[PDB]
């Protein structure tokens, strides 16, 4: 069983409800 | 004597308890602007959402009531945690604004979507997302509004679902889904105005997973007729048995569309968009694709459920009953059933919820 990740990087580095109200 | 001070944040004025210091804005949506703050009593950061005059009209009132009631029920590590509810006004006549205080997360999922995720992180995030949904589904709550702006994450790689303003409780009666601005994640049954079960939410997880892989929205539509066309172009005209379930006029328009064939799921998500293939026998590109081809299914009766999704090998490596088989939320004797009350009555309903629990 692989270890769960602990780190996640959040920054890079590199009117009408249904299709029936229109017809 | 006065326990509230009033900060200005652009247009809107936050009047909040003294314990919440150094408010700053972190996000926004239909319901206004969200602030981070330091809670001097708990000695940690929190998030603060403001609902201004939510009883002012029908659709705002239903949306606020649902939010308050369900934030009090939910209890799960992958659902945003409620911390405090208050209003600065002292009586029912004076009542204007509701303030919801929640644990603070670092970002919503739109940030993560542009970057390339390896297999471990992609599958772990979906697993957490599916665990949040199963918890809602385990009491009959259908979210109906999953989309990346409604999922938040922390840089320790945890994930939580929020925004239950569209959530629906269980029932065998048809409920029209409320209008919303970002519609790209609605399932076909919602677009076409059919009855639907809880795995409308699974279709939304399908769109989110495709986006984390494409780094692009799967079914972008200015309009509903635009959106349906993107779906059939990419997945194909659905089977004639699926056509029977439609109402006549919706049926005629859907059968009169050009019959597209749809592409393969290899053609829709080739190995190039997936990271280096793991040596782990389950975290393959071919497995993530397999899971996509079972979520992005037009006909809901053929579509995988949240529970089967958690048993899928791409996801199953992280499985823990304490997370996927956790105690349900306790849904009280209140119906979130799109009934109508007047302005005067919604005001009382919303005020009581703020003052009671
Ligand atoms: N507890 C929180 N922690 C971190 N960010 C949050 C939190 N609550 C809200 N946000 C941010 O504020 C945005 C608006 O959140 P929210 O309002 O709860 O859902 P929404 O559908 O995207 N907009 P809304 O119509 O106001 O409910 C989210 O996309 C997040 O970026």
């Amino acid at each position: 069983r692989p270890k769960r990740p602990t780190t996640l990087n959040l920054f890079p580095q590199v009117s009408i409800c249904l299709s029936d109200e229109l017809p | 004597d006065n326990n509230f001070y009033s900060v200005e944040i652009g247009d809107s004025t936050f009047t909040v308890l003294k314990r919440y210091q150094n408010l700053k804005p972190i996000g926004s949506g239909a319901q206004g602007i969200v602030c981070a703050a330091y809670d001097a009593i708990l000695e940690r950061n929190v998030a603060i959402k403001k609902l201004s005059r939510p009883f002012q009209n029908q659709t705002h009132a239903k949306r606020a009531y649902r939010e308050l009631v369900l934030m009090k029920c939910v209890n799960h590590k992958n659902i945003i945690g409620l911390l405090n509810v208050f209003t600065p006004q002292k009586s029912l006549e004076e009542f204007q604004d509701v303030y919801i205080v929640m644990e603070l997360m670092d970002a919503n999922l739109c940030q993560v979507i542009q970057m390339e995720l390896d297999h471990e992180r992609m599958s772990y995030l979906l697993y957490q997302m599916l665990c949040g949904i199963k918890h809602l589904h385990s009491a009959g709550i259908i979210h109906r509004d999953l989309k990346p702006s409604n999922i938040v994450v922390k840089s320790d790689c945890t994930l939580k679902i929020l925004d239950f303003g569209l959530a629906r409780t269980a029932g065998t009666s048809f409920m029209m889904t409320p209008y919303v601005v970002t519609r790209y994640y609605r399932a076909p049954e919602v677009i076409l105005g059919m009855g639907y079960k809880e795995n409308v939410d699974l279709w939304s997880v399908g769109c989110i997973m495709g986006e984390m892989v494409c780094h692009k929205i799967l079914f972008p539509g200015r309009d509903y007729i635009d959106q349906w066309n993107k779906v059939i172009e990419q997945l194909g005209t659905p089977c004639p048995e699926f056509m029977k379930k439609l109402q006549p006029t919706v049926r005629t328009y859907v059968e009169n569309r050009p019959k597209y064939a749809g592409y393969s799921f290899e053609k829709l998500f080739p190995d190039v968009l997936f990271p280096a293939d793991s040596e782990h026998n389950k975290l393959k590109a071919s497995q993530a694709r397999d899971l996509l081809s079972k979520m992005l299914v037009i006909d809901a009766s053929k579509r995988i459920s949240v529970d089967e999704a958690l048993q899928h090998p791409y996801i199953n490596v992280w499985y823990d009953p304490s997370e996927a088989e956790a105690p349900p939320p306790k849904i009280p004797d209140k119906q979130l059933d799109e009934r109508e009350h007047t302005i005067e009555e919604w005001k009382e309903l919303i005020y009581k919820e703020v003052m009671d629990l």
